[PDB]
Order: structure tokens, then C-alpha cells, then sequence
């Protein structure tokens, strides 16, 4: 039942990219989720696991995954600065224009942590340059509020 | 460090 | 002009126990309440970790001491459940609420209580404690102590 969930969700947390596939044969759910909504491709995406996001997505996992806050995995990967797994979710279709409960896409987080190349992807991917957040900031908005030039060059010409 | 239950804990924990 | 990112920093050394790096960051403007996309913060971090230096430096520019992540953690709840006596004492020392709830209903107390932490539970309690809280699920620092045959422990809790 959910004893492999909880397996599954400890596995990707600890990068046992092994131990994810015995558990998925094993009948793990690969959308598995703690009470908060958290599914082991968020923990993946969070601890900056690459291999383990590669093998979800082999066994089907939801890259649209939504947590109790509205995080998606691509919210967490975007948030901390891990480039390669923002560009897998991104690949296999990971809406990046999703918002968490205040509203934000993952542009806006990467913008409030100045996370340039990250930016770069994500703008590559669709991102939406003219969504608000429920302060009703833009990405722009927010590298004006932080002084930070270079971000604010690059969104200013969108 | 050893995954212990408790809210959000494997956020918590790294490594050994 | 080009951003600063020591708020992501403070949290890695933080996480990582290192001391002076801590220093160097809090030295050089690095935000004290700096959070991550759960609001975990460099004080949580620590508290968990059991880092009780960090503790301190952190102290020194007026962290807030009751900051809840989005799982309803304070630093208090996550020294008493992995047992760090010197940093629990320190934050009741400095107006952490003693009987602050989590997600699960518990209280520091609660977490002190399942983990066997006697001299915890005991400067909890002389910080004013209440041993009539129900966590949801229904259980009294009293009632787990009994569900784990902690002869010592239902001592102290009477």
C-alpha cells in the first residue's frame, strides 16, 4: 500500500536511483505523496537529483505534480537554481506557467533569487513575461525591486 | 543523517 | 547592481554547520530570515541540525525565534524532536512559544515525549508546557509516553 509510498518518496530523497526502480516494480505508485501533497519528484527536484527525475519520468511520473502550496517540481527546481532538472521538466512538458497559491510562476521565482540562466530557459520554454503574481508583480517588476540590472536588461527588452 | 517521520522532514534532511 | 544570492548561502552553511562561514555571511548584510520555497530558514536549519554556534550568530542579528515553515515547524519543535538540549534551552531563553502547534498538532513537548528526550521534556515543562495538549491524533505527551512504555518519562510526566 502506502508503506511503498513512503519508500519511494525516501528513495528519491536520498538519490537511490536503484531502490526507485525495485520499488516501482514493486507496485510503488510513481506519483506517491506525504500528506502535504509532496510526491518524490518534488523531493528529487529539491535535493537537485537528475538521475532520479530522469528514471520518474522513464515510469510516467506527473511533472505537473501540485503540492498543498501549489508548487510544482519545476517551482522547487527553479527556486533553488538546478538548471539541468529545469530543463528536463521542461522538455517533457511541465506547464511553466503554473502558479503556487500567491500566484507565482516559476519565473517569478527564479527572478526573486537572480537566477539569470535559469531565467533564460525558462523564457525559452514560454514563460509568461507579463504574469502577475497576487502582489502584482512581473518578473520585471520584482529585478526592479531587487537592483538587480542584468535581470532587470533582460526582461526590460520583453 | 537518518530520515526521522515529522512534517517536512526529508527537507530536513541531508547526507548522512 | 548584479544581485546578491547570500540568503541561499546563509542556508547551505547553516545546513552544513559551517560556523564561520555563517559569521562571514551575517557579517556582510546576508538576510537572518532568509527562507527557501518551504520557508525553512537558517535558524530551522540549525535548530534541527543541532549546530548550537550558528544558533548563537544568528541570535546576534535579531533572527526571528518562532518563524513556522509551511509545515508548521518552529526551530523549538525541530531541537526538541532530535534532541538538542543546549539549543531548546537557548530559545526558550529568548520568547519562543513553548506550546506552538505544528501541522500534526504537536508541540514541542509532544516531539520531546516520542523521541525520549527526558531533560527536554523537563526544561519544556519548567518553561510552562502543557501537558493537556492533544496532537490530532488525540495523544497527550502523557498518553505517547505510555504508548512507548517510557517508564521515566511517564515519571516526569506524572
Amino acid at each position: 500500500g502506502s508503506d511503498l509510498g513512503k519508500k519511494l518518496l525516501e528513495a528519491a530523497r536520498a538519490g537511490q536511483d536503484d531502490e526507485v526502480r525495485i520499488l516501482m516494480a514493486n507496485g510503488a505508485d510513481v506519483n506517491a505523496n506525504d500528506v502535504y501533497g509532496i510526491t518524490p519528484l518534488h523531493l528529487a527536484a529539491y535535493m537537485g537529483h537528475l538521475e532520479i527525475v530522469e528514471v520518474l519520468l522513464k515510469y510516467g511520473v506527473d511533472v505537473n505534480a501540485s503540492d498543498q502550496f501549489g508548487n510544482t517540481p519545476l517551482h522547487l527546481a527553479a527556486d533553488d537554481g538546478h538548471l539541468e532538472i529545469v530543463e528536463v521538466l521542461l522538455k517533457h512538458g511541465t506547464d511553466v506557467n503554473a502558479t503556487d497559491t500567491w500566484g507565482s510562476t516559476p519565473l517569478h521565482l527564479a527572478a526573486h533569487r537572480g537566477h539569470l540562466e535559469i531565467v533564460e530557459v525558462l523564457l525559452k520554454y514560454g514563460a509568461d513575461v507579463n504574469a502577475q503574481d497576487k502582489f502584482g508583480k512581473t518578473a520585471f517588476d520584482i529585478s526592479i525591486d531587487n537592483g538587480n540590472e542584468d535581470l532587470a536588461e533582460i526582461l526590460q527588452k520583453l | 543523517k537518518r530520515i526521522h517521520i515529522g512534517p517536512g522532514r526529508a527537507f530536513y534532511t541531508t547526507x548522512p
